[PDB]
């Protein structure tokens, strides 16, 4: 066996050579917060909020995409590992607006939910943030482009396996912009699931809109029939009345996609 | 200054755009500097050439590199949007940049755009009437030692003060091209007051060659 | 030796650097270019490579990685796919612009680097990355290669040694990150020059996939002077670890802004007084010097009296050498307002990728701009110092650390003056 | 007779916008065949 041995918290795991930092701690059941990394996406390593602590070594290392070396002692918990992360979530909420009762990801963000367990408590941003003009991409995804981290899962789906290419960015620097830098309607057959991927309410479900809130809705795990592949995924209710329709993972029918139809 | 397109009537993909027969011997000559495979390398040049072409990218031309090169439309928007000489909307015909990083800021680049603009009749960004001149203001463009300098389109001029930007402007008014270098007394990157190194000859071939060579 | 500096005209690999003599074949052939490329080529890359590792070459770009166990990452046996040179011509930063002289002025001596360095590494050929301001020394540099093919110096058996190889220059299109080494291959693979993280290094993958070295123009001319005059010579300059000659750009504050080339341990002062005909006012003028470029950070007159303008002593005066490019400033400069738009310089030139510089660059440029009217209250100077701290080892590639470090600088030689100007914008404002 | 007095890099006075792309037009003769990965795109 040519697996090689590596230490999450001092904590000994084994793991096969090419393994990533994030799936060394993955293998002990830590996860580390990430905002670009994907699973299911290639790596981007572009939102740094996996920079961790390799101790005898002075530099956060990027988790996401960084492959172990033998007898690393990952520290994901130590205080420069903090400080990473909570850094990185102060630029990430420089200039990201200020809309969390108006969005729909409120209650399932990313975002929201890592800047309270791994960000600070309060803003050094004293100045004016950036406001972003938005897409018309169709009719299923309303696109509010100000809300957009930059995370780039859009072109990385819509490339790897959507196979479209409609998406990317434009421009440089603080006003770089994802989008399709024309009036372009993205209608894949699976053109939905950018709004699962999407990590924060840049991209949401223009016929949910507004309407519900996940901690309110109750989760169904079902079967969906509008084909023969028998994609499983959430029948969302609130109060009685369907909501939504969620995806769920399974590793051998619909990975954790679905089709327009079905969403 | 927008990274978005909207459909002009002058800028649209049914605006005219095509290359010339020796521009598509050069996309071939380009083409063939890669390796085969990656023909999606030369969207650069080959975009470049557009624009030396047109004066400027509608989108038809980032349409007509993208069908010629087989990559997506967006991969070419991604490029022409990245690059600050991809112009986007249609620029005077001598497009003056000139530099204002901090090395020509300390040698009074200033006094320079504010001569420019009170000799053209514009500011920074905008076009004069005519449509022969755009100024806009632009980052190092890495000729720190003949600071303060512009570049008129391809051509650097250079150790400029601003009589020599307002002469030089001039005699682009007049319809000739000037000199592309420095306008003190020096000619490269030498001290300005002698040259204090390779005063002497060099020594030729095969100088301070170790045994076994 | 102890005293360096005062490099002679004989021992200057940089002839013609001034443009005063023929750049083309019939000159270069006069100055020592294309001579015995046949015998540097027949003794096989180990020579090659054991002559630069010999000589103490370190990176010319800026960063200063010992170039030849650099270029002995490459040495490595063929896995099927091509191996590349690649020649980093893009010369973005402020201050530097002497990569422009070697390509204008000894343009031969670049391509004879790229066939002795292709040839240490096993490159199939070598791309030329200019830059795409520079358009009269791109099509001067391929004047030039179309010289070394015509006289059979490269291409099809090149220089008379049975090896194979070409020599490509692809213009850039105006981004300074396209000089970092993996948003250049990125640039040359027709896609947004946003870099690589590392590793893979570019001596796994690199362009198009292939093993490659990324070098500067510098340290890819310098090469065959070294393999010609041996390792030891071009050792014997400057301190150790500090081995050899370099190419200055004193540009700024002084009477003959000049590129000059000096050996590596020459005195600051010396320097702008020799060859730069002194500060603009004297030695008491000076106010601070920007030592390597705009990447590095400011020191003050108090530590430039001493300094020596290399890796090792400016790492130890809490700066870099990077690009060897001396920026100097007199006490007629609103040196906030320099560094402010220095910033402004690294958000215009940034392309964007990671959320640190993304962000925090434009935030920085925001407090800085705040900084020059005063418009700021004194805690954020050291608010400042924490973002830039945060930037500083968080990013992808070394522009949100060549950000970071204008900002540490400015602030650790000059906060008072920070807050003097805050001081009295608080009493004329209120 | 040796100079030390004029710049003789007086040939980039004369070039044109073409000028780059009809050296590598004057060069696509002189160089190597280029390498193949074997497919035509990695879309293909
Ligand atoms: N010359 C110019 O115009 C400019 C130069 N710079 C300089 O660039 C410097 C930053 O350099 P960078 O490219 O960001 O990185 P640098 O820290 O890593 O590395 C220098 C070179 O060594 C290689 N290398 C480094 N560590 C390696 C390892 N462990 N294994 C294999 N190869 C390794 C890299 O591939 C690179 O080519 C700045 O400090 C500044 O001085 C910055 C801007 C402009
Ligand atoms: C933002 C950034 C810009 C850079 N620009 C250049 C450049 O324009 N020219 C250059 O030679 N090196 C540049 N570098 C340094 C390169 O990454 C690389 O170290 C160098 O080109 C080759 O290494 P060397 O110093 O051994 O030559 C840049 C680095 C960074 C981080
Ligand atoms: S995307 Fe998340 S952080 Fe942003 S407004 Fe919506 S809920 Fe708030
Ligand atoms: S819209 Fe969402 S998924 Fe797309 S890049 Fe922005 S944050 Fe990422
Ligand atoms: S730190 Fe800045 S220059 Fe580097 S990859 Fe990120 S956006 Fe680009
Ligand atoms: S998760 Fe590794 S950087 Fe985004
Ligand atoms: S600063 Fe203007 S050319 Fe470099
Ligand atoms: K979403």
């Amino acid at each position: 066996s040519n697996l090689i041995e590596v230490f999450v918290d001092g904590q000994s795991v084994m793991v096969e050579p090419g393994t990533t930092v994030l799936q060394a701690c993955e293998k002990v059941g830590m996860q580390i917060p990430r905002f670009c990394y994907h699973e299911r996406l290639s790596v981007a390593g572009n939102c740094r909020m996996c920079l961790v602590e390799i101790e005898k070594a002075p530099k956060v290392v990027a988790a996401c995409a960084m492959p172990v070396m033998k007898g690393w002692n990952i520290l994901t918990n130590s205080e420069k590992t903090k400080k990473a992360r909570e850094g990185v979530m102060e630029f990430l909420l420089a200039n990201h607006p200020l809309d969390c009762p108006i969005c729909d990801q409120g209650g399932e963000c990313d975002l929201q939910d890592q800047s309270m367990m791994f960000g600070s408590d309060r803003s050094r941003f004293l100045e004016g943030k950036r406001a972003v003009e938005d897409k018309n991409i169709g009719p299923l995804v309303k696109t509010i482009m100000t809300r957009c981290i930059q995370c780039t899962r859009c072109i990385r789906f819509a490339s790897e396996i959507a196979g479209v290419d409609d998406l990317g960015t434009t421009g440089r620097g603080n006003d770089m912009q994802v989008g399709t830098y024309i009036e372009k309607m993205f209608m894949s057959e699976l053109s939905g699931n950018i709004i699962d991927i999407c990590p924060v309410g840049a991209l949401t479900s223009k016929p949910y809109a507004f309407t519900a809130r996940p901690w309110e809705t109750r989760k169904t795990e079902s079967i969906d029939v509008m084909d023969a592949v028998g994609s499983n995924i959430v029948v969302s209710t609130r109060t009685g009345e369907v909501m939504r329709i969620l995806p769920r993972m399974h590793e051998d029918i619909n990975e954790e996609w679905i089709s327009d139809k079905t969403r | 200054a927008l990274f978005v397109h909207r459909d002009t009537p002058k800028n649209n993909p049914e605006t005219p755009f095509d290359f010339t027969p020796e521009n598509y011997k050069r996309i071939e000559a380009i083409v063939k500097n890669y390796p085969e495979g990656h023909k999606a390398a030369a969207v650069l040049p080959v975009l470049d050439l557009a624009q030396r072409q047109n004066g400027w990218l509608p989108i038809s031309a980032m349409n007509k590199v993208a069908e010629i090169l087989q990559v997506p439309p967006m991969r070419v928007y991604e490029v022409a949007t990245f690059y600050t000489m991809y112009n986007r909307k249609p620029v005077g015909k001598y497009h003056i940049q000139v530099c204002t990083t901090t090395p020509c800021m300390l040698r009074n680049s200033d006094s320079i755009l504010e001569a420019i603009q009170k000799k053209l009749g514009i500011k920074v960004g905008e076009t004069t009437p005519d449509k022969l001149f755009t100024l806009i203001e632009v980052e190092c463009l890495g000729a720190c030692v003949n600071a303060p300098m512009v570049q008129i389109n391809d051509n650097y001029y250079e150790d400029l003060t601003p009589k020599d930007i307002e002469e030089i402007i001039d005699e682009l008014k007049a319809g000739k091209i000037p000199k592309p270098g420095p306008r003190s007394g020096r000619f490269s990157c030498e001290p300005a007051g002698g040259l204090t190194s390779l005063t002497e000859p060099p020594k030729g071939p095969g100088f301070g060659v170790q045994a076994g060579l | 030796k102890t005293s360096f500096g005062s490099l002679k005209d004989e021992d200057r690999i940089f002839t013609n650097l001034y443009g005063r003599h023929d750049w083309r074949l019939k000159g270069a052939q006069s100055r020592g270019d294309w001579y015995k490329t046949k015998e540097i080529l027949l003794k096989g890359p180990d020579w090659i490579l054991g002559e630069v590792k010999t000589s103490g070459l370190r990176g010319r770009g800026g960063a200063g990685f010992p170039t030849g166990l650099k270029w002995s990452f490459m040495n490595k046996p063929s896995d099927g796919r091509p191996k590349y040179l690649v020649v980093n011509a893009d010369e973005g930063e402020p201050g530097t612009c002497k990569d422009r002289e070697i390509i204008r002025h000894d343009p031969h001596k670049l391509v004879e680097g790229c066939l002795v360095g292709g040839r240490a590494m096993g490159a199939r050929a070598a791309y030329i990355y200019i830059r795409g301001e520079f358009y009269n020394e791109a099509s001067n540099l391929q004047v030039a290669i179309r010289e070394a093919y015509e006289a059979g110096l490269i291409g099809k058996n090149a220089c008379g040694s049975g090896y194979d190889f070409d020599v490509f220059v692809v213009r850039g299109a105006g981004a300074y990150i396209c000089g970092e080494e993996t948003a250049l291959i990125e640039s040359i693979e027709g896609k947004q020059g946003k870099p690589r993280l590392k590793p893979p290094f570019p001596a796994d993958v690199g362009v198009f996939g292939c093993p490659t070295t990324v070098a500067n123009v510098e340290t890819v001319a310098v090469s065959p002077t070294i393999c010609r005059r041996g390792g030891a010579w071009f050792a014997s300059f400057g301190r150790e670890r500090n081995s050899g000659t370099k190419l200055f750009n004193i540009s700024g504050h002084v009477n003959n802004p000049c590129t000059v080339e000096e050996e590596m341990s020459v005195p600051l002062k010396e320097l702008i007084e020799k060859h730069a005909g002194g500060v603009t006012g004297g030695w008491d003028n000076l106010l601070a010097v920007i030592p390597g470029g705009s990447s590095t950070p400011l020191i003050p007159k108090s530590v430039c009296e001493t300094v020596l303008m290399d890796f090792d002593a400016l790492i130890q005066a809490q700066t870099g050498l990077g690009t060897a490019a001396v920026i100097v400033m007199d006490r007629s400069t609103d040196i906030v307002k320099a560094i402010a738009r220095l910033i402004e310089f690294y958000k215009h030139e940034s392309c964007g990728q990671c959320t640190p510089c993304r962000e925090g660059v434009d935030w920085m440029n925001k407090v800085m701009a705040r900084f020059v009217r005063g418009d700021a209250r004194p805690a954020e100077i050291d608010s400042l110092w924490e973002i830039s701290k945060q930037i500083e080892g968080h990013t992808i590639c070394a522009l949100g650390d060549g950000a970071a470090w204008p900002v540490q600088g400015l602030i650790r030689h000059f906060r008072p003056e920070l807050e003097e100007r805050m001081q009295r914008f608080a009493q004329q404002h209120q | 007779p040796f100079d030390n007095t004029t710049y003789k890099n007086l040939q980039h006075h004369d070039y044109s916008t073409y000028t780059f792309l009809d050296l590598n037009l004057d060069l696509s003769k002189f160089r190597m065949p280029q390498p193949s990965s074997g497919r035509e795109s990695p879309r293909h």
